[PDB]
């Protein structure tokens, strides 16, 4: 057990020594941002714009299951009126950043290291590497900037959308009173705390997935079964981040 | 194929902040005067927490601490200045609203004579009433 | 392309009548506005409903004090659909639930072809009220 | 422009369910369906079940673990604090359970069934299975299919028994509920046979679902490198997406 | 081609098919004067058991009193036109629902059977804590 | 290869056997129905316990009106384990707690092998029973 | 790979104190007693008897005597409570609103010329008080 | 190679450490001088239950235990001790925060006896007169009967 154990572990420690230098390597610089707009725009339509259509349609989904699993529970005590209260701090406090952080890896944590993997398999990397083009600066920092722009947004959408979905069950179909939903649900609970540690969370899970992914294309197999072998990993490992980043800050935020 | 990733980001850009907008609009300074009271009972009162007047909120409340002479809760709390002539014969009470919901500072004015002067900054209500306590109502009920 | 854009238009043609069918599950109107003012409105709040007997006409606009005597004068927008309201009708504020959140009341008194009940027409004001019972001073009632 | 991109989009649509649908009706119509395909499906059942449990039992112990907390946090405002089991109980046996159970399984093995089918068609494997006259719908496809179908509902049965000890190690042992009251509370009153029946079928619903997307996305890729990593992105989301609004019609139908 | 499009076709339909498969009901009418809290879809019960769904609920424009109209299924006919409704809230705090009563019926006297379209004349409204509570302390 | 696939697998089958047993050991045996009427349910339902002072004794199959009369017709499930329920016991109909849910109680009536009342065995039915609480004619009694 | 396998030895070393520093940041010999009540009321397995609050043991299983169909429970103090007199009374208590119902041994003092049977593993307590029931707390009191 | 290594037992030690910081942040101002009393039904406290002297919070309790000889659930508080003039007359009683929160220790202060001495309660002394909390059971039966 021990003879591939420590082998083991010291090929971890390896792997984080790595994940860290990328990251250190890639971050450090002043002219960084200017001269890159034209990078970062394009970077943003590939991690941000393309993925929004599965968080609006998931947000409104996840939504209606909370208004509906919380109407058949408030029902019980009279309190159908807080189903706005109820929705709106299960999606601001946990439903929102950790869903929109794992469709977030499934959908743009996974084509960020397919893309990267498959760049460096055709040896764009190296290609550019030759002409004095430094990648790490040219082609890791404006996705890992993409992504941790983009999903602080897409997770506001995804709340903001299912916020929505919530008041279709409740408002709508099951027929709470909009009047005392809505201002039922804006005194009692939207306070500028829970927001903002649902950004902070949100960030947070963006630094984390964003990294996961451009580290694990970047360090893949160049042939094309190692790349599919990161991809995996990468959705993989990054669920398991955002889930336990996820208890840690909800421990932390929240006594 | 540039121009489409350019107006494309525009309106993700400009759809994340309609979605900020709708959350920061269904989540929610003014020149105050501070008063000063001294209860017996807070009960459940906090920072932060609502005056009101007839069910109207008039201003928050300060902060809550107790009177480290005398050992009796001093609530100091903030009040909007454009209800200024508040007479004396004013006296808060603390009631929880509904049944379960937080609890408030139920703040009635009185009436006036023809010596009742007007509550300016600083000043402190004299008449308070102090939180029903659950266990030595049920004593009086059954006593 | 002519079968293709036939298609697609049958295939938004059948997504508007999806729409319409979920339209039958479930899902704006003329108000016109009144004035009433309370001793103590309680935790009526923005938006709260007015209901003729549980069933819903009208909301309340918003709440503000007479900055003269301090009672809470509420403003409510009743729609357009109901207009025969006598003027003897008295509103009453209810408890609905348990954290306190509050709605109108309005008791329509019943008209009266002998005096010429004045029908609530815009702008008009409600006499007769009730403030909402507060809880403490009722115990303390029952209690005293 | 859009009638014309809209029907071809809706045409194209078409397509693919018909071609779906053809390729599971032809993989799931057999005599020898389960005789001389033992070794299959239990590599199938190896890799797609024993390799995807790992991250369903931590995930198991986190989703418990903040389950735990918030609710906690709601309950002890009432003194409602020992129905915390029940709670925690409910919410995994009725939606988190195997909502994220099927979410995690379509991400981890959702996407390694793509892939490797996608890279099994790209090397000219498959032809060279039809050359020799053996049907790979019938010797790739279903043996997958059947692994996920049998491996989806039991890898939720563990998430579920996972999370519930979580949530028990956050309110029993750190935040100090009677664990008797705790256990006995959650195990009298609400853990009926059908609560655990519908979390079953939404969960053998879920299976089929997500593992007939991945078997499909896998065997209808681009053969080229970069058509597979389209393929299995294409996976997870439709998958993501099919797991949830199947999610909120079971919701409605079984509960309200 | 054209066969994959078939199959697409025929497995569309058995979806949706499916998800929607997976009541000779008629309608009376009552006017209450105050509902409380019933709201549409609303269930009616006799001595418990559910017999039909509250169709909705409009204010008479005429007189404004709420009239509320259901939909009884069809295996209970024999309903006599001397029954009542009423309102009352399931167990301690749960939701209101119509409590169908079904007064009986004189042998010697004519007793009509709810027909589709008939009017209950006798109810009774939802309570309101308000009034009651003062009626108690007064 | 094939061995560790093998035994890997059969441990993963084992898992899953040992969390179902998990859970439903934190969540099968002789009965004989009884029908018992009440004009008053509340809100009993499919498989709602009942308990002999409080332990169950059983469950509740269906509950249906009955098509002549009007009047629900629960039929509870009593293990057959407990076969000396005398016919002079009375059901009740209570709810656990405050808030929980709604539960037959079968209060054993006093057995008196000597006046010839009988034992219930399957298929009857019986006869003395109580409707459930309902809280508005509660009050209504209360305050009247 | 016998440095690797000494690294990997302090690996797991140092998991497994993480591990118990872990559980540091998150039995005893009970003795069985005997009780009747007329009815239990929603009191299940494993729910606490409390000694003025202080929980003192669970309760081992609940049954009918096939008899005469009175619940016989069966409680496990634990062994530090040894001076238990046959005087105490249990009574079944209700905590919450769901009915979360508890033992409430109440026990009662000696007898100063002769003393009192200490209950003991296999005793019985006589004097119990059968769980209290809403329902006919209703019917008492509104008749 | 060992820069990699290196870089990479720096980066996990720096996160373990912002994770231990954050989790001792976590799970838990210490004047905390201690006393001790005796009740005769402590009904629903717990440890950590904070106690309160006119509403406001000035301690916790530490935790509650049995008086092995007596069986009555003498339980230890911690005061801050800004607050010292506490005289032994100050009672104690067990009341629920609300209707239905939690339940808290309530120190009603006694009246500090100028003319008699009435000495401060220090750390390690007890508090003689309590209250123990009701239960709604008897009180309810008592009522009706
Ligand atoms: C899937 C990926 C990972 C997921 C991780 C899992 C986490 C899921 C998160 C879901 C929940 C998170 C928290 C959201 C909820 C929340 O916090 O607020 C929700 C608020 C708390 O409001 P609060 O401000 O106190 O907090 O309760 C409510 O509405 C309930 C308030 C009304 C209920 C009153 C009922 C009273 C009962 C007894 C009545 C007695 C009557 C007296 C008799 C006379
Ligand atoms: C991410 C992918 C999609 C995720 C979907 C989101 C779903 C999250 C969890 C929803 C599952 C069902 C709800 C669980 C509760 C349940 O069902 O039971 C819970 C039982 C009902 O028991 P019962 O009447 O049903 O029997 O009340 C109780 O114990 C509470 C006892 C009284 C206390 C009142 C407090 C009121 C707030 C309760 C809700 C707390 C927040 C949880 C709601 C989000």
């Amino acid at each position: 057990a021990l003879a591939s154990l420590g082998h083991k572990g010291i090929k971890t420690l390896r792997t984080f020594g790595r994940a860290g230098l990328m990251l250190f390597n890639a971050l450090v610089g002043k002219p960084e941002f200017r001269k890159h707009a034209p990078l970062l725009v394009r970077q943003l339509y590939n991690v941000g714009v393309l993925s929004m259509l599965i968080i609006v349609v998931s947000g409104v989904f996840i939504g209606m299951v909370l208004g509906l699993q919380g109407y058949l529970v408030l029902t019980t005590y009279s309190a159908e009126t807080s189903l706005g209260m109820l929705v709106a701090l299960s999606l601001l406090r946990e439903l929102g950043p950790v869903v929109a952080a794992l469709l977030f890896a499934g959908r743009a944590g996974s084509a960020l290291t397919a893309e990267i993997g498959l760049m460096r398999a055709t040896e764009q990397l190296s290609s550019m590497e030759m002409m004095a083009v430094d990648p790490l600066r040219r082609v890791i920092s404006p996705r890992f900037w993409a992504g941790v722009i983009s999903l602080p947004l897409l997770t506001v959408i995804f709340v903001a959308v299912g916020i929505w979905g919530g008041s279709l069950v409740g408002v709508s179909w099951k027929g709470i009173d909009s009047g005392f939903f809505w201002s039922a649900m804006q005194n009692a609970v939207d306070w500028r705390m829970d927001l903002v540690n649902c950004l902070i969370k949100s960030v947070v899970f963006a630094i984390t997935v964003t990294w996961i992914s451009l580290f694990n294309g970047y360090d893949a197999i160049p042939t094309s079964a190692g790349i599919s072998r990161a991809t995996t990993r990468t959705v993989v490992h990054s669920s398991l981040a955002v889930l336990g980043l996820d208890f840690v800050l909800t421990a932390l935020m929240f006594g | 194929q540039t121009k489409k990733n350019e107006i494309w980001v525009g309106i993700f850009l400009l759809a994340a902040l309609l979605a900020a907008l709708f959350v920061c609009l269904k989540a929610a300074t003014e020149p105050t005067y501070t008063l000063y009271a001294t209860f017996d009972n807070i009960g459940g009162l906090k920072a932060r927490s609502p005056v009101s007047i007839g069910g109207v909120v008039v201003g928050r409340v300060a902060d809550i601490t107790l009177d480290p002479k005398t050992y009796l809760p001093r609530v100091t709390l903030e009040i909007e200045q454009r209800y200024n002539h508040i007479p004396d014969t004013s006296s808060l009470s603390i009631r929880t609203s509904g049944l379960l919901g937080e609890q408030y500072l139920a703040l009635n004015v009185g009436f006036e004579d023809p010596g009742t002067a007007i509550l300016k900054d600083g000043d402190t209500i004299q008449d308070t009433k102090s939180a029903m306590v659950l266990e030595d109502l049920i004593g009086q009920f059954l006593y």
